[PDB]
């Protein structure tokens, strides 16, 4: 919830918004973020995921973090960021896990995870 | 369908909701061109409030009438008339919509409540022109007025 | 796939037949008109170019503000893009917000019918080497984008083809490129 | 024989016409090309043009200003902003 | 140099009056200028 | 529709009445671009009244082109040629209008029964001209051209 | 019969070149328009027949075509109030003389044009 | 209608034909975005060969909705990278016609038979812009990608 609580309606405005459409800057934002969501949903079949793991990939984008990523990009950067948060942060999986909640420990940690990790990515 | 056509002449006040207006996230998904009452009459509720509510039928309806030529002509192509009656009748689309209290498991929203005088105004003014600088999205999933405004500030970073 | 919604469809459709049928007849209209002024101001146009061509010697896209002409502004912005990109230094103009839309000036073109009027006042603000794109009209069914050199740096036509020409003075030749500058771009309106 | 052409930005008097001699208002005097002068660039002054045709009485007009141009190959270009025939001043 | 120039005109300018007087005796300017 | 569908099989032609015809002012109604005959030809009907004909359908498809550019660019864009093409027309409109004896109830008009020879005769004729300077009302709701 | 006959016209002549140029093509949309908010009505005010024949009158004579099509309703009722009020001596006359005479075409362009300036003041 | 809808449960491969798509010359008819295999799987057919069908149905799909909007105002209003998706459509989809051996009497064209590789070959390479120089016209009606090459010559 802390995660995806406005995103459903959300998206639903940027789908109509999206076929409608000098944008303004409101519009032109969400664009760039429902654009950005929609990679983040897809999915391949056969390997469903633990809820802290879904939780950790849409902060990476409803806090903005992947707005400035082409989204062609998306896709893989997701898997990589997977990789690496359940290689050498299973404790911060565990606590969101264990505590059903993101703490605003968690939250410091996810954060500086999430832009490092995407610098490099982006290098 | 033979069910619901026979039900209309049983009713005072009709509220039609529609799945191409809940698709789009406006919720509650009040078709605003076909949910009718018998007491919308300017005797009635006075005439200020009939008349906002029957400039806010004609924005939309006319609206409407225009999208299937926007989609193929472009906007650019459109009178500045007709320019004004696309802003305001989207933002008047996003302002009908309202967060409901029994609806936050749905919305991610705390829940509205807003007063008919508030109501009549908000609609009033966005009519009036008051608002051609805010945002679409400033008017959408919100109560009064005031909060479109401070949306807008919110967006505004 | 519902009677009402068909219906809807069918009527607006209806609308925009009727519409897009008379601007067509609108712009060929137009297009017949522009078609004949033409005729003298590519002779205009042509004798004023005969210096450069007689003697061996900034970017402007010229286009205009409206229409559904599609493919006339696109291209004009596929060359000027291309060219910018070419080279060294550069300050762009282009003749119709159009230009300015497609990039990212002047404004009020193609809505009504060009004049040296216009381009004066272009040449005028610009004095306040080049290029410039436009449409070579060929057929009602095509046109071509040709780029045309402007050599106007006073300057650069100073130089050693030029010393078989009897009078000039660095000045009677000042005023000679600024009256040529501005009938290469009333030659591109047209 | 020398090629002139003779026109404003709306109208063409003449093109590439094999005149005897053309006489121009300049911002220095007032020339005569002849079908062989050597060549010269001048930009125009409000006065008149004579066109000495191959057949004697010549055409007069009257301009505002514009260009001449005499080009090595005998091609003359008279290119005036507004050019009217007396006729019609 | 001629009297306009050291004034401030151009030639295009001098052609553009003396175009307009024989006239008085085309020449719209719907163009806008967008500067910025 | 089956039933105007199995009618059709029988008809051997028609006569297609308008009621933006109608409200324009013309009557009878009828749209001379719409009705047909399974038998209307020069072999039948013989050259003359053909060509008399087919004479008028030409210069009224070719008035209904212009009337865009008319109404749009101005009744002005025309050619002179053109600009003939539309008066010749807009007379032959009017000239087929006509006030039937049993109209008289509602205009108040007299009735006039059109013979085929005065008929063809007066049509072949707006082209030539013989009217350019006649008015369109020595056209609208008389018989005979005269 | 007089001023419907002329409406009807003018109505199928605005049709016909709707939804968009040329003066007269100009002239033929700013009278549909006007023509077509004079046809509005309220609920529970049915009108006399002298009454909708000033009203069409205004509006197929030209007297509108310069007003702002939406002040067209409270031009009519302000406009109506005044002549039931201060003309009742017209409405008689257009009732009764079965067809609009010369006088009653003097006396009406009189009120129309100066309670209309008014109205615009 | 109920009959065909209820044949497609008892199927492992589906092979639709469209008269639009014969009618626009293209055989055989078949419909690529109605065609269907429960072997197109990437740990049976490979992952090379099925990323690039799902690129060929993304970018016919692509060209599908991009179509429902150009309907009146054809390409021109379109934008260039749009324009980018719409002529390698177009290609892909003259590539997916091919000349039958029993059907040289309607086509004047000998029969061909493509071999696995090079029918992903080929469409690798439209997707990859291999051949955004060549004419729409070469890459109808022939078997593998080198004769859609040759066609190009020949037309220069």
């Amino acid at each position: 919830k802390q995660v995806a609580g406005t995103m459903k309606l959300e998206l639903a405005q940027y789908r109509e918004v999206a076929a409608f459409a000098d944008l303004d800057a409101a519009t032109q934002q969400l664009l760039s973020r429902g654009v950005r969501l929609t990679e983040l949903l897809k999915q391949g079949q056969y390997s469903p995921m633990a809820i802290e793991e879904q939780v950790a990939v849409i902060y990476a984008g409803v806090r903005g973090y992947l707005d400035k990523l082409e989204p062609s990009k998306i896709t893989k950067f997701e898997n990589a960021f997977l990789s690496h948060v359940i290689s050498q942060h299973q404790a911060l999986l565990g606590k969101i896990r264990t505590d059903g909640k993101i703490s605003e420990e968690s939250d410091a940690k996810l954060k500086e995870i999430v832009t490092n990790f995407l610098a490099g990515f982006e290098a | 369908d033979p069910a619901p056509a026979t039900t209309f002449a049983h009713l005072d006040a009709t509220t039609v909701l529609s799945r191409a207006i809940a698709e789009l996230g406006i919720y509650p998904a009040v078709d605003p061109l076909d949910s009718t009452s018998r007491i919308m009459d300017p005797n009635i509720v006075g005439s200020e409030h009939y008349d906002v509510a029957r400039g806010v039928q004609k924005i939309l309806q006319d609206y409407k009438s225009l999208q299937d030529i926007i989609a193929i002509l472009g906007m650019d192509e459109l009178s500045e008339e007709d320019k004004l009656t696309v802003s305001r009748a989207r933002k008047i689309q996003r302002f009908l919509s309202q967060p409901f209290q029994v609806a936050e498991v749905f919305t991610g929203h705390l829940g509205k409540l807003v007063p008919l005088k508030e109501t009549i105004k908000g609609f009033q003014q966005i009519l009036a022109g008051e608002y051609d600088h805010l945002p679409e999205q400033a008017f959408y999933m919100v109560g009064p007025i005031e909060e479109a405004v401070a949306k807008a500030d919110k967006l505004a970073e | 796939a519902t009677l009402k919604d068909i219906t809807r469809r069918l009527k607006s459709i209806k609308n925009i037949q009727k519409i897009t049928k008379s601007m067509k007849m609108v712009a060929a209209a137009k297009y017949a008109r522009a078609e004949r002024e033409l005729k003298p101001a590519r002779v205009y146009g042509v004798g004023s170019l005969a210096l450069y061509e007689k003697a061996d010697i900034l970017i402007i896209g010229v286009s205009s503000d409206r229409g559904l002409c599609g493919a006339i502004h696109s291209s004009v912005a596929k060359q000027m893009k291309s060219e910018a990109a070419n080279l060294k230094e550069v300050k762009i103009i282009g003749v119709g917000d159009k230009i300015r839309s497609i990039l990212h000036t002047f404004k009020e073109v193609g809505r009504r019918p060009p004049t040296f009027g216009d381009a004066s006042v272009i040449a005028l603000e610009l004095l306040n080497e080049g290029s410039i794109i436009f449409n070579r009209f060929r057929s009602v069914i095509s046109y071509k984008t040709e780029e045309k050199p402007i050599f106007s740096l006073d300057t650069i036509s100073s130089a050693e083809s030029m010393s078989i020409y009897d009078d000039i003075d660095a000045d009677v030749l000042r005023n000679y490129q600024e009256y040529s500058l501005a009938n290469i771009i009333y030659y591109s309106l047209k | 024989q020398m090629s002139f052409t003779f026109a404003s930005p709306t109208q063409v008097f003449f093109n590439s016409a094999n005149v005897r001699q053309v006489d121009v208002p300049t911002q220095t005097g007032a020339f005569g090309i002849l079908a062989a002068h050597v060549p010269t660039l001048q930009v125009l002054r409000p006065g008149l043009v004579v066109v000495h045709a191959e057949d004697g009485t010549t055409s007069k007009y009257f301009v505002s200003s514009g260009s001449v141009t005499v080009n090595a190959d005998s091609s003359v270009q008279l290119l005036a902003e507004e050019a009217v025939t007396l006729d019609m001043l | 140099v001629a009297y306009w120039r050291q004034a401030g005109l151009s030639y295009i300018r001098y052609s553009q009056i003396c175009a307009k007087a024989v006239r008085d005796a085309t020449s719209g300017s719907t163009i806008k200028i967008v500067k910025v």
